[PDB]
């Protein structure tokens, strides 16, 4: 439980230090240094108090190993809001920017800090015995991006055994972001960390987008906004091992309920019973259309017809506040009918968890006093619409061959290229032709596939 | 006498397979129908012919 948190790239360092100071507001972290609560120095000891342990210099340090070789990421945690509540001295800076190229930080530009990060992970490997795997932020092609995060998985998975990998492995808007190559490293992401991986999960941020222009109605379409409610998602996860008691409905038996397969690999979220700043005036806090509005496309991350995608598995997710007889008063409101169709090889059944103590809310952003949420996470075949369309776009990129001069004259091969496209087709088939309900081997003759 | 008659057992009394439990009830249904008109008119039309054959 006391997992090694890895966070490389512009986005995963900006979000590893949102969401870490997110944590010291939810632990009490004071920017005095300690907290008023538990006078343990740096943190406490209890089996939630586990995040925060005895690695530093006896004060218990916030533990996250911060890397990224683009040096203004590492200058703004290290001179941003907060100086001395994370590691007073690990966070070792980069001394060259990859600059929004991936190709470089796996083969040239981030080679020379590799020993440095395997360094930091036996310094962070060899503590507490409690390890369920990895808090892995990944990400792309913002700073490094997929490099650090893909080097560290394969090394990790040749020399450190068969640890679970758990990944958010973020796809990013195109229209806030810079880039173009994206398709490219995002499609070599099935080569180097998809396989050697055991866990994952799935951030996105065109749905931010689409609510902060259309929907929740905030004037902020940047990276800003995103890391304001990833925060929250990011809290939402965490809260299983951060809020221990009668109902920790924790990451045990999560990562087994989550994947049924070798490449069922990728979860979908669904968490948007959201309630703006501007929607904080004491409006209808609701337990109802928070049920209702479940398979609308508001809540769905990516836009996929539910009348297409059959589930072979479902996790339901109610974190609340009010009672934990209200798991039953709720279990008795909407669950009765839900005639959802699904692989004729599959349970039915939703599983349930609450953390019934309220949070601490976060200030300054663009939300209410949330205390309750809705979130039918789960592995479902509707994301096959949202791979067509990115091989579709690495398609389009591959007929073009853009930067394909670029991305050969530093260690790539155009039959490496090739069998990335056969690990992407293993990754579509796996939830296009297999993942649908294949009950057509049983027999007929009508001139079939015999 | 025996030519049309042996080698007509020796084909359509070949010629049944069993049916396909696996499945729904669709196939299952056809297969079904199929069954019971196919037994039908192997038994009644070949024994009709062969019992008035030349007697």
């Amino acid at each position: 439980r006391e997992c090694i948190s890895i966070h490389v790239g512009q986005a995963g360092v900006q979000i590893g230090n949102a969401c870490w100071e997110l944590y010291c507001l939810e632990h009490g972290i004071q920017p005095d240094g300690q907290m008023p609560s538990d006078k343990t120095i740096g943190g406490g000891d209890d089996s939630f108090n586990t995040f925060f342990s005895e690695t530093g210099a006896g004060k218990h340090v916030p533990r996250a190993v911060f890397v990224d070789l683009e040096p203004t990421v590492i200058d703004e945690v290290r001179t941003g809001t907060y100086r001395q509540l994370f590691h007073p001295e690990q966070l070792i800076t980069g001394k060259e920017d990859a600059a929004n190229n991936y190709a470089r930080g796996h083969y040239t530009i981030g080679k020379e800090i590799i020993d440095l990060v395997l360094d930091r992970i036996r310094k962070l490997a060899d503590q507490c015995t409690g390890l369920q795997g990895f808090s892995v932020f990944h990400s792309f092609g913002g700073g490094t991006g997929s490099g650090f995060t893909s080097l560290l998985m394969e090394r990790l998975s040749v020399d450190y055994g068969k640890k679970s990998k758990l990944e958010f492995s973020i796809y990013p808007a195109p229209q806030v972001s810079t880039a173009v190559v994206e398709p490219y490293n995002s499609i070599l992401t099935t080569h180097t960390t998809l396989e050697h991986s055991d866990c994952a999960f799935m951030v996105d941020n065109e749905a931010i987008y689409d609510i902060c222009r259309r929907n929740l109605d905030i004037e902020r379409p940047t990276y800003t906004n995103l890391n304001r409610l990833i925060g929250q998602i990011v809290s939402s996860i965490t809260a299983s091992l951060r809020f221990d008691g009668a109902l920790n409905v924790d990451l045990t038996e999560f990562q087994t309920n989550l994947v049924p397969y070798p490449r069922a690999h990728f979860p979908l979220a669904t968490y948007a019973p959201v309630i703006s700043a501007e929607k904080a005036y004491h409006e209808q806090l609701s337990v109802a259309e928070i049920t209702n509005a479940c398979f609308e496309p508001a809540n769905q991350m990516v836009k996929c017809d539910p009348r297409h995608g059959k589930y072979m598995a479902c996790c339901l997710l109610y974190r609340g506040d009010v009672v934990p007889k209200d798991v039953n008063a709720a279990i008795a409101t909407i669950k009765t009918k839900r005639t959802i169709q699904f692989v004729d090889w599959c349970p039915t059944g939703f599983k349930v968890g609450i953390n019934y103590e309220p949070p601490t809310v976060v200030p300054g952003g663009d939300l209410a006093k949330v205390q309750r949420a809705v979130c039918m996470l789960s592995n479902t075949t509707a994301i096959a619409e949202a791979w067509a369309r990115l091989d579709h776009k690495f398609d389009l990129m591959y007929a073009k061959r853009a930067f394909v001069h670029w991305y050969v004259g530093e260690g790539m091969e155009e039959g490496e290229f090739s069998e990335a496209r056969e690990d992407m087709a293993a990754l579509e088939k796996d939830y296009e032709e297999v993942g649908v309900d294949s009950v057509e081997g049983e027999g007929e003759e009508e001139g079939e596939e015999y | 006498d025996l030519l049309k008659a042996v080698r007509l057992i020796k084909f359509l009394y070949q010629s049944n397979p069993p049916p396909n439990p696996e499945g729904t009830r669709q196939a299952r249904r056809n297969r079904r129908r199929r069954w019971r008109e196919r037994q039908r008119q192997i038994h009644s039309i070949s024994e009709r012919i062969l019992s008035t054959y030349l007697g």
